[PDB]
RNA sequence: AGCGGCGAGUACACUGUACUUGCUGCUUCUUAGAGGAACAUUGUGUGUCUAACACAAGGAAGUUUAAGGCAACAACAGGUCUGUGAUGUCCUUAGAUGAACUAGGCUGCACGCGUGCUACACUGAUAUAUAUAACGAGUAAAAUAUGCUUGCAUACUUUUCCUCCGCCGAAAGGCGUAGGUAAUCUUUAUCAAUAUAUAUCGUGAUGGGGAUAGAUUAUUGCAAUUAUUAAUCUUGAACGAGGAAUGCCUAGUAAGCAUGAUUCAUCAGAUUGUGCUGACUACGUCCCUGCCCUUUGUACACA
């Protein structure tokens, strides 16, 4: 079941492992810091 | 020269047992940007082993029920998976890949009385066992199959009990302790 | 509810109806249908209102019910109704 | 009668005079039964 | 923030803001979606920052939406042949009005009603 | 001057014409970049690394590519351009470097100069598959 | 001037018949046309009754067309065809000018 | 990322030389800014495709459909409603019966083409029976293509 | 089917290009008339040096280059006299066992077995589009006018195939026309799906998935009730990869995915073809099953 939340290496997978979040909000936080899947910089 | 997914060229590999090397067959002729070339295997005994191990997974993890017969998405999942391997771990994705395929094969199995495994089936059962770890680690596991892969290849390559393939290898070796 | 339907022309009565009857009526009525109507009207005028009209011989499954001939029983005792007309006849042997 | 120019009744095989298993491929208007023995003379060369 | 309980289930707070109003009923994602667009609610946010104001806007939206711009066919049970033209009546009232519909076929009691009564598919489930 | 060359491999047949110019290459109205697969774009790029863009910088190779599979288009076009450059070296520009040109293509592989004749077959009677039968009961 | 048949040798002989008269008469004659053959195929079950294994047979008819043109007199070409054509072969006539 | 090195001689004389989906995305971007066209208020209640069975959920389905139809115009100067329907064909699942490919909905493309005719970017004519760009349309879309080319090149 | 070439260019390069008009310098290109080429082929090997078999190689073509059909002798008391004016014998015709017409049935169902059709998802649920091929297949009636009083009779084109287009209708579908008896019109400088790259979701019986509904709208046929077919809204069974059992299958094939054709007025969930993606492993065995040969034992010969 789902218990992760948007509340609180910008890699989606690594940050999701580090913070236990949904993948949509994980890419949200990726956008929050930087500003289907992409090749990495 | 070439670049696997515009990233990798696997210019350094591990020794392993030096026997699985000919089976894994990483070389320039088999070098390719993405798997799913027009490679053919239906003539002799080598070219199935000639085919790159990357293709040997992009064509072997594919089976699950309806999910059968979708291979472009198999290249998709392997492309993403290689991302996550080198991201969650500091080693080359293909290097830890070779490590996993080397140390994920059963060294023996009775199968009617124990009998050693040829390197072909050593690679074969390694691939099969990791892919059937992937399926039941994608079913009823909360996490997605991509992160399941990122967990299982490291689990099998570093000798971590979480990999299904290593547990099955131990079970398959255990039959020797009763027969041979 | 019912008198307007009784007196209403076929052209808008069929707009009240559904397109399955609409296509049928606009495409053909056939001679047997008109014979049956001109005979059931005779039976309706002759028979008393104290009892239901008699059934129709030479049974068939494609006599559309138009709500101006309500009352009859059939030669299967489900009486035709204003909510029932747009359903054809049926009423057959599915003996169980 | 109840004749019309429609359905399986308006046409039938031209030798057996039956409406069953009639093939009209290229309007051949024949049944599979008698056709299977007229195939060579008509020109149908069983090849591959 | 999240978890609001209303007449229909809205546990999908961690889920999407539009699905907060599309999972309440009409799983077909069409009646729910037309109600959503008539309520003018963006999908980028999530259901955890929804307003009772928007909910009230919806409880005014679904009130006989024939008055709204929606066409005749899209709305469920378009004709339901009678003196008027009836409507989709969602959730408990949906069950009540389709209960009216299922009782009204008792007078019909034709082949199709008798069959669905005796337990046979109206088209035949073909247990043959 | 002008030579017209063909490439037949799998479904797709590529047609090209090597012409005088500066290196203008055209794929329908598209270029060698918008076909979609950057994976096969570099497959076609391989000869240009084998030979060099400097020599391509003095001749125009128009291309029309039409019909067939995505793999077959690229595999036909590589053979068509190879035949075109070979014909131009034979006819107009230079022969001695053509000798080595064939050698450096063939060193990479024989697949470029000539492709494969693998093709599908008439499916056989018995079931949906060519070689698969309907499930049998006893 | 186009020809129709099904067995290729007929069209081959009646086509070899064509250009010899043109060469003899030095006419303004257009070049030949070599169309892809048409194949007509049908499938039908063996076994008149339903018993036994279901088995079918496939058929084939090869159909052969070519087209010519000549700036030659219509009556003379019609006769020089009718002299040496087979009823099993069908011909149509049309003319050119230049 | 979408760029790769170009050592061969280019022309950049038209729009077919440049990307397609990103070009129509940038065309939709310019289309939001200039807004010569409507949404319209009619597309929001009917699904794009018969076999789509879903709402588009983009608030831009019409906006990118017009862009794509313009790209198809540019490619093929002879197309019709049947052509666009086939170009937009999609699968349809019939429940217990098998999937089947079926075309799109005609009216959405008909409205898009009538809006294009009002915009004057395209026109009709008996000869070349399909949709053919005007010369003004050619110059506008070509300068658009050159602008698009340069804004990503430099 | 083109290739050009120049005839004017629509926009750019600078000392040709995408979109267009028209014909003719020319036919490897789009193609078929024709034959050729593949022959243990050359050498390095196994084999009584015989039959045969191996590697490497050129070559598109080395397992007969693969895949397609033809099936001897003898038999079955296999199926069919419901295919035939193929047919013996027996049997019957005005109260038919001939024909037609009305309605009905094989769609009805505790169940069981096949052939199959649709999920159990994130290797996926979803929206946009580029790069998409082939076998394909396609022409005794409308309506109008008059007379009698919508229906009958008589007169004039050809509607009676696929359809392209431009319109109308969410759609189904409806309207008027271009083409074509057909490498010419659907369509083919291109017809489906598994796609695609980024976007909503990110395995929470979930939004997956659809057994299940009434309400109807248009077509098909004179007739759709037994919801033929079909557009929308409502539906929310089982389903966590599977009882004992059991089927098929070694290369562009299995499988997935579609799709052509037949039966067709309307209807694949049937049958026969075609294409895309080109999977896991076998240069094998007689363990099961079932054949072939030799010897052997038989009291079996209906074996």
């Amino acid at each position: 079941k789902l218990n992760h939340a948007v509340f609180i290496v910008i890699t989606p997978s690594a940050i999701a492992e580090k913070y236990k979040v949904n993948l949509s909000v994980a890419r949200a936080v990726i956008n929050h810091l930087a500003d289907s899947q992409k090749l990495y910089t | 020269d070439i670049k696997l997914f515009k990233k990798w060229s696997y210019e350094e590999i591990n020794i392993a047992d030096l026997s699985l090397v000919d089976c894994i067959a990483v070389s320039q002729k088999a070098c390719v940007y993405t798997p799913h070339t027009a490679g053919r295997y239906q003539k002799k005994r080598f070219r199935k082993a000639l085919c790159p191990i990357v293709e040997r997974l992009v064509n072997s993890m594919m089976m699950h029920g309806r999910n059968n017969g979708k291979k472009l998405k198999a290249i998709r999942i392997v492309a993403y998976a290689f991302e996550i391997i080198h991201l969650m771990t500091g080693e080359n994705p293909l290097q830890v890949f070779v490590n996993a395929v080397q140390k994920g094969g059963p060294r023996e199995d009775s199968t009617r009385q124990a009998v050693d495994v040829s390197p072909l089936r050593r690679v074969n059962q390694a691939i099969y066992l990791i892919c059937t770890g992937a399926r039941n680690a994608a079913f009823r596991n909360i996490k997605s199959i991509s992160e399941c892969l990122a967990e299982e290849i490291i689990n099998c390559a570093n000798e971590s009990s979480s990999s299904y393939a290593i547990k099955k290898k131990d079970e398959i070796e255990r039959v020797a302790k009763a027969n041979r | 509810d019912l008198d307007k339907l009784l007196d209403l022309s076929q052209d808008e009565l069929i707009k009240l109806f559904k397109a399955r009857q609409r296509r049928k009526f606009q495409r053909g009525i056939s001679k047997k249908a008109k014979s049956l109507l001109k005979k059931i009207r005779k039976s309706k005028k002759n028979c008393e209102p104290g009892e239901k009209p008699n059934p129709v011989p030479t049974h068939l499954r494609n006599m559309t019910i138009i709500p101006e001939m309500v009352g009859s029983i059939v030669a299967t005792n489900v009486e035709i109704k204003p909510e029932m007309i747009g359903y054809y006849l049926g009423e057959f042997s599915i003996t169980y | 009668v109840h004749p019309k120019k429609y359905g399986q009744g308006s046409r039938q095989c031209r030798v057996c005079s039956n409406k069953h298993a009639i093939i009209r491929k290229y309007n051949i208007n024949i049944c599979r039964q008698c056709f299977r023995e007229r195939a060579d003379i008509i020109g149908f060369k069983k090849y591959r | 923030q999240h978890i609001l309980r209303i007449l229909n289930t809205n546990v999908d707070g961690k889920e999407k803001v539009i699905i907060a109003l599309t999972a309440i009923k009409g799983i077909g994602k069409r009646m729910a979606t037309v109600i959503c667009k008539q309520a003018n609610v963006d999908p980028t946010k999530r259901a955890g920052e929804l307003t009772t104001e928007e909910i009230d806007n919806i409880v005014h939206i679904m009130s006989t939406p024939t008055q709204f711009k929606i066409p005749d066919w899209f709305l469920n049970r378009r004709k339901d042949l009678k003196e008027g033209k009836n409507i989709h009546v969602i959730a408990n009232q949906l069950d009540s009005y389709l209960r009216e519909d299922l009782e009204r076929m008792k007078k019909i009691r034709l082949h199709r009603g008798l069959r669905h009564h005796w337990g046979l598919r109206v088209r035949g489930q073909h247990t043959k | 001057k002008r030579v017209q060359t063909f490439g037949k491999k799998k479904t797709a047949v590529a047609v090209a014409t090597v012409t005088n110019g500066k290196g203008l290459i055209k794929l329908n109205g598209k270029n060698l970049d918008l076909v979609e697969p950057y994976i096969l774009k570099t497959k076609v790029y391989e000869p240009l690394w084998l030979i060099g863009s400097g020599k391509l910088k003095n001749l125009d190779i128009r291309i029309r590519v039409k019909g067939g599979g995505q793999t077959s288009q690229i595999y036909a076009i590589r053979q068509a351009i190879g035949k075109g450059i070979i014909s131009y070296y034979q006819k107009y520009v230079d022969e001695s470097t053509k000798k080595e040109l064939k050698d450096v293509l063939l060193r990479y592989d024989r697949s470029l100069l000539v492709g494969d004749t693998r093709r599908c077959e008439p499916k056989k009677f018995g079931g949906k598959g060519a070689r698969a039968r309907y499930q049998k009961s006893y | 001037i186009a020809l129709t048949s099904k067995n290729l040798r007929a069209i081959e002989k009646v086509c070899s018949d064509i250009m010899k008269g043109a060469k003899e008469k030095n006419l303004n004659v257009s070049g030949p046309v070599r169309l892809p053959v048409k194949t007509l195929r049908i499938t039908t079950r063996k076994s008149p009754c339903g018993e036994g294994t279901n088995t079918w047979d496939r058929f084939e008819l090869r159909i052969y067309k070519r087209l010519i043109d000549l700036y030659s007199q219509c009556e003379v070409v019609t006769q020089m065809t009718s002299i040496n054509i087979d009823p099993v072969v069908e011909v149509e006539v049309i003319i050119t000018d230049s | 990322r979408l760029l790769e090195p170009v050592p061969f001689v280019k022309t950049n004389n038209c729009i077919k030389d440049v990307d397609a989906d990103l070009f129509i995305r940038s065309y939709a971007t310019h289309l939001k800014l200039h807004n010569k066209i409507t949404y319209p208020k009619w597309c929001t209640f009917v699904k794009t495709g018969k076999g789509r069975k879903l709402a588009p959920l983009n608030e831009d389905w019409y906006f990118i459909r017009a862009s794509s139809i313009l790209r198809r115009l540019y490619l093929h100067p002879d197309i019709g409603v049947g052509f666009l329907r086939r170009q937009f064909s999609s699968k349809q699942r019939r429940g217990v019966a098998p999937n089947h490919t079926s075309l799109a909905s005609g009216k959405i493309l008909r409205s898009i083409l009538q809006q294009l005719e009002n915009l004057g970017y395209v026109e009709q004519n008996p000869k070349k029976k399909g949709r053919r760009l005007t010369t003004k349309g050619e110059n506008a879309i070509n300068n658009f293509a050159r602008y698009i080319n340069k804004k990503v090149y430099n």
